[PDB]
DNA sequence: ATCGGATGTATATATCTGACACGTGCCTGGAGACTAGGGAGTAATCCCCTTGGCGGTTAAAACGCGGGGGACAGCGCGTACGTGCGTTTAAGCGGTGCTAGAGCTGTCTACGACCAATTGAGCGGCCTCGGCACCGGGATTCTCGA
DNA sequence: TCGAGAATCCCGGTGCCGAGGCCGCTCAATTGGTCGTAGACAGCTCTAGCACCGCTTAAACGCACGTACGCGCTGTCCCCCGCGTTTTAACCGCCAAGGGGATTACTCCCTAGTCTCCAGGCACGTGTCAGATATATACATCCGAT
């Protein structure tokens, strides 16, 4: 048994970007699938980068390159900004 | 000995422990950096917020509260960057963006 | 005379021990140290080590009767040297001073070869494309009873010409340009050449140059090299020249380089001149000087400008991918984009003070215009030459410019009008290594040399455009350099190269 | 199963159904031979997808086709589907 | 009585504003589970599996007609013909 | 009079010539220079390999040939033989590239 | 003289000459060509090259190098989904 | 004892040992079986033999003795399944199939 | 700088299907790329396929299903038979 | 050019049902030591790249002209589509019933990981001679203007 | 509609350089053994899938009627092709010197993995009530003849 999901986290983000709306179950399923999809796509690209460069580990730099290589333009720069923000905040704690 | 989750330590809402576990147990590389989960969680949270805001705006436009696959579809298609990202993705029970070719209209 | 005898003489129907041994004994006639190279080669090549332990005063006093044009005294002995070279089963270099008379000298030698040794061809003469027509002219002039052709044109043109004359065997000498040789290497690869003559042998310095390789594959007995200046940069250039001359004797670069290696130097030189003595002659322009007053040289160790200095420092610290910019910086900042602010683009005086060398150049041209001289600026950037063009326009002087990309018709009309009877052309811009050696700028007498080169020989040829025969008052070199700059490094390297050339060759013509 | 295996089930994708799909696609006027072409292309697409889904479900040593199997087949053929797990 | 074109445009606007499935359910279920007997006999199908198949195929067909229409218009027509679908699939890379 | 081929027979000759050889049709230096100029928009102080540009030219020429084939198909569908920018636009639009 | 700028250079996309577009179109198998095709072709080629070079640069930048490699271009093309055989 | 390679044991021409090492180190799974490299090498060898046979056929129809990228291209494009498998692949220095639309032919 | 490549095995296969026929070098490099491509596609499919069923090994079953998924029809059944034959011979030896 | 119909689009009101808050078990994520090996750093070292310019050959590309056929428009006509209206059909839905087969749980054993030794396969370096590219010239084939 | 007439296919002679053997060495397959843990198999259980059945009503089918639209035809410009000068720029060969950019050896430290415990974060299962459907009536609005 024992099936996991991202529904709790998607709901937590939603009720801070639009703290009045809800979300249907089908929509929550769609958003969960979307998150898993993007996670798979970025992780695959990062692993392939590691394989190309003979490195044996996935690191924040490889995640950053994979993001710049998957997302289009404006999304790329915004996402990179927030990724670096979170990383520095975390490591200074 | 206070149990401070990395997810809170980084200031995110998405889980960083779960992302790290998926990276380790997902057959991506032998070793996984320390900040890699934090970065990837940040990116996922950003993308989720970006899509979810447009979906909520569309839901308000249709004067409804709870967002639905139709609203997600509208957000993705009306936006251009998300539409380029999800170029080959079909969204179940979504719809089609309303569009009628000009020639077909009456004179 | 007999075309069919020539036909069986030319085509090749199929370890030259005897002549090779004759040349080793001829060499060991002089001091045995000259057999160092031979013994090294023998120790490395087994096929000649067994050879070593096997152990006509044709002064030709008078000018050749068969050729007209009574000969000037100094080159009869050159003829004799060539003849002796021939009847010694060895090759040689002739390296006169670009004007002492070399085409005539070689043609006299060829005439002697034909009319006293009874051998009407075959001979090959390879020249730069500029001087091809000349060769035909003097061969038709001095010894008119001979046949040749320029061997040039379109594809089918050379094809028909070779099938008519070359493999038709209707020639005594054939003259062709370097690129022709590299292109028509097939038919000329089987002619059983008597001689191969190269004028301006600079082209063969790098052995790996494709022309050099194609030259090694040709079939001939003896080779003759005609040139102006050997050893532009290093001894390895003479190494390659001697490889081509005598491949058997000279076959180890490492021996040459190590055993010479630049008092240990005095111990080297006392060997050095002896080794090469029976291979190449160098005349002096002062032999039958009779003219060109020596060149008057000078240097103007200019400083730098405020923008010039800021740009220089800006490049010292860190789109720009070379140290060459540093020479660019000292030349004129407008070469970069990021000076001459605007853009409104004025021709005004904001030039001369803006760069350093421009100020002194302006002063000199003032002092020379106000007395009646003409100038031959020789910078080494065509693009920079355009800035001098604009500046000259501002002061409203009269151009005549030959860049690297000026078509030959423009070249000839420009040199004509500038060298026409007295006209209004104060300045003559030009880029250093351009035009070849046939330019006859004897009108002017100022050879200001805005930029300097990595080797002195290019400069010397540049001064030769006005120090050649003709101009008979004086010549004024005015090389410029910015102190505390990389051009000091370039200048010192060039000067020490010139010293090395002095030591190696310019003691030979003292004897010669 | 013992379901009395049937043929000519493609005609169940009827003319009004094809017309409605065309209208959603934005098509005003439709010729009369387009329905057979539509049935052919639908049959081909279904055959590909169902073949891959059956391959997955049979490798897993199962006997029931699952939504995950269909989703994997679609993702394999390049038609990623959101909403049915993933 | 409306004129040819009017009711077609009304239907276009209706169906681009809805979200439901345009093909029936039992007919598509029968078609799927009798295509599938060419690869292995006696299969069972999750209801979610049949629904996923239907949604995917309807999406595919709608996106196909959406390009058949451009092919028809580019040829200076407003009627879609089998040659238009053949061209659409040919260019799209299927055939 | 000097004889003249009717309009349409040199074009077929060239089709059946170029559709049988294998060399590169775009020149070399112009394409390499274009590649430099496009690239220095993203990162300044960058250099390429000759093999890198060669691969890039292979890919691009293949892309353009395959684009022109579908362009021709669209033009024939339009009951023409001349290919017009409308055809490029339709081919790129259908194929999902725009 | 105001001529120390010396050209505008038709900068670079008009280096894909109309005979070259004609050759590519013949190899594609077309008989007659309109006069405006030689500008659509340039536009679409520029788009394709930009998309490829962006990813090749990103790869060679992540590898901490300063030179772009045939392998990087191959990876970029495969990433776009245009696998190219023959360059390792 | 005496060494006896896994390729010889299998009867293959492709390196089972190298396939096994690549499969382990390629980050594909935690463990690899023993029959996996054998199966994979056999399949790769079959595909190579098919394509090379077709290419050689073409090179002999051309009346030359060596396979070149032109023959590789021409053999792949002329086989239905072999070309289906390689739709999104471009052979470097290959070519195109001789093909002219009929409508473009002279009357 | 030892660099491995499927050159000699391709040449061994060639010398038995057309015993007198050469292969220049660019054809060989193309064939090396093709072998690598196909290996990557099959191994990636097998990785995914094992992961979906929670398995941790890659077995000949995963490889067989991957080749059945990626190859078209008649080209797939021959490869399946060849692979099974090789496995049986190796396991019997 | 306006009425008359037909189809939206609001606005009210009633009924559901499925988001959503809340508690409950537990399992996983966190905390804290130890360690080893990956990767960062240093330094050879060497080989291809950069900048600016020169010289020459030779096809391609550019450009201008005539003129031919194709694109585009307009006209006509005759089907094949769309729109309505009865009539029949079968999908949708609620409901019952049964059982095959997903999905978990336990044991254990065969089989893959890991290691040390050992030895041939394979890779790089190197030499050579046939395959194929190219070049006349001769004959043959398709275009085309009578 | 047949004899130009040019383009192509096809023969030999080069020649040259790359494929293809051959050898040394080195390092990664192979052998033999240790051993721990996935997976294989059985058994259980209980969920969901298949199988019908009756009833309603909405969608499908069939047939009619009449336009408007697709296609064929006829001109007619005009713009693209074929061809003959004419210029230009790719493409080799060169010079000159750097240096900097990639690429092996070599050391070492610090950051991952690996462990052992253990408590809160998160998922499951529950009980609501309010945001969605789902009728109804009435007003607005295109659309189509007049
Ligand atoms: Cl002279």
């Amino acid at each position: 048994t024992r099936k996991e999901s991202y529904a709790i986290y998607v709901y937590k983000v939603l009720k801070q970007v639009h703290p009045d709306t809800g979300i249907s179950s089908k929509a929550m399923s769609i958003m969960n699938s979307f998150v898993n999809d993007v996670f798979e796509r970025i992780a695959g690209e990062a692993s392939r980068l590691a394989h190309y460069n003979k490195r044996s580990t996935i690191t924040s730099r490889e995640i950053q390159t994979a993001v710049r290589l998957l997302l289009p333009g404006e999304l790329a720069k915004h996402a990179v900004s927030e990724g670096t923000k979170a990383v520095t905040k975390y490591t200074s704690a | 000995a206070k149990a401070k989750t990395r997810s809170s330590r980084a200031g995110l809402q998405f889980p960083v422990g779960r992302v790290h576990r998926l990276l380790r147990k997902g057959n991506y590389a032998e070793r996984v950096g320390a900040g890699a989960p934090v970065y990837l969680a940040a990116v996922l949270e950003y993308l989720t917020a970006e899509i979810l805001e447009l979906a909520g705006n569309a839901a308000r436009d249709n004067k409804k509260t709870r967002i639905i696959p139709r609203h997600l579809q509208l957000a993705v298609r009306n936006d251009e960057e998300l539409n380029k990202l999800l170029g080959r993705v079909t969204i179940a029970q979504g719809g089609v963006l309303p569009n009628i070719q000009s020639v077909l209209l009456p004179k | 005379h007999d075309p069919e005898s020539n036909k069986k003489r030319y085509l090749l129907k199929d370890f030259d021990l005897e002549g090779t041994t004759k040349r080793f004994e001829h060499l060991l006639s002089l001091s045995g140290l000259f057999k160092h190279f031979i013994e090294s080669k023998a120790a490395k090549d087994p096929k000649f080590r067994q050879v070593l332990d096997v152990l006509i005063e044709f002064q030709f006093r008078e000018s050749p009767a068969y050729v007209n044009g009574q000969l000037r005294p100094y080159q009869i002995q050159g003829v004799n040297w060539l003849v002796s070279l021939h009847k010694n089963k060895i090759a040689g270099i002739l390296a006169d001073e670009m004007g002492l008379g070399k085409t005539l000298q070689t043609i006299s030698f060829l005439g002697y070869l034909r009319y006293i040794e009874k051998i009407p061809g075959p001979f090959l003469v390879i020249a730069p494309k500029s001087t091809l027509n000349n060769w035909l002219r003097e061969i038709n002039r001095w010894t008119p009873d001979v046949n040749a052709f320029i061997l040039q044109g379109d594809k089918e043109e050379r094809a028909e010409l070779i099938q008519k004359k070359l493999l038709g065997c209707d020639f005594d000498v054939v003259i062709a340009s370097y690129e022709i040789i590299i292109r028509e290497k097939s038919p000329l690869k089987k002619i059983n050449w008597e001689y191969i003559i190269i004028d301006e042998a600079h082209r063969i310095k790098n052995e790996e140059s494709m022309l050099s390789q194609v030259l090694r594959e040709f079939t001939s007995r003896n080779r003759l090299l005609i040139t102006g200046t050997p050893l532009q940069n290093n001894l390895h250039e003479l190494w390659a020249l001697l490889n081509f001359l005598l491949p058997d004797i000279f076959s180890d670069a490492q021996d040459f380089d190590d055993w010479f290696s630049s008092e240990d130097q005095d111990k080297i030189v006392k060997q050095l001149h002896t080794v090469l003595q029976p291979f190449l002659l160098r005349r002096i322009k002062s032999d039958v000087e009779t003219s060109l007053l020596p060149k008057k040289e000078l240097n103007l160790y200019v400083g730098m400008s405020s923008m010039q200095k800021k740009w220089y420092k800006k490049i010292l610290e860190k789109l720009l991918n070379i140290m060459m910019q540093l020479r660019k910086c000292c030349n004129h900042p407008y070469l970069f984009d990021g000076a001459e602010p605007g853009p409104p683009y004025t021709t005004d005086e904001h030039l001369v003070y803006n760069a350093a060398k421009l100020q002194v150049l302006d002063k000199l041209l003032k002092k020379l215009k106000e007395e009646g001289s003409r100038v031959l600026i020789f910078s080494q950037m065509s693009r920079l030459l355009d800035i001098l063009e604009d500046y000259c326009y501002f002061r409203n002087y009269e151009y005549c410019r030959i860049d690297g990309s000026t078509a030959h018709e423009d070249r000839i009309q420009a040199i004509d009008d500038y060298n026409a009877p007295d006209s209004k052309k104060f300045v003559f811009l030009l880029t250093t290594r351009a035009g070849g050696l046939g330019i006859n700028l004897t009108s002017a007498d100022v050879v200001v040399l805005y930029d300097s080169d990595w080797n002195p020989q290019a400069d010397l040829q540049a001064m030769d455009r006005a120090h050649r025969i003709g101009q008979k008052k004086q010549v004024k070199v005015f090389r410029l350099v910015t102190d505390n700059s990389v051009e000091e490094k370039i200048l010192e390297r060039a000067t020490q190269k010139l010293r090395l050339d002095q030591l190696v060759i310019q003691q030979n013509r003292t004897s010669l | 199963r013992h379901r009395k295996v049937l043929r000519d089930n493609i005609q169940g994708i009827t003319k009004p159904a094809i017309r409605r799909l065309a209208r959603r696609g934005g098509v005003k006027r439709i010729s009369g031979l387009i329905y057979e072409e539509t049935r052919g292309v639908l049959k081909v697409f279904l055959e590909n997808v169902i073949r891959d889904a059956v391959t997955y479900t049979e490798h897993a040593k199962r006997k029931t086709v699952t939504a995950m199997d269909v989703v994997y087949a679609l993702k394999r053929q390049g038609r990623t589907l959101y909403g049915f797990g993933g | 009585r409306y004129r040819p074109g009017t009711v077609a445009l009304r239907e276009i606007r209706r169906y681009q504003k809805s979200t439901e499935l345009l093909i029936r359910k039992l007919p598509f279920q029968r078609l799927v589970r009798e295509i599938a007997q060419d690869f292995k006999t006696d299969l069972r199908f999750q209801s979610s599996a049949v629904m996923a198949l239907q949604e995917a195929s309807e999406a595919y067909l709608v996106a196909l007609f959406e390009d058949t229409n451009l092919c028809a218009i580019h040829a200076k027509r407003v009627t879609i013909m089998p040659k238009d679908i053949q061209l659409a699939r040919r260019i799209r890379g299927e055939r």
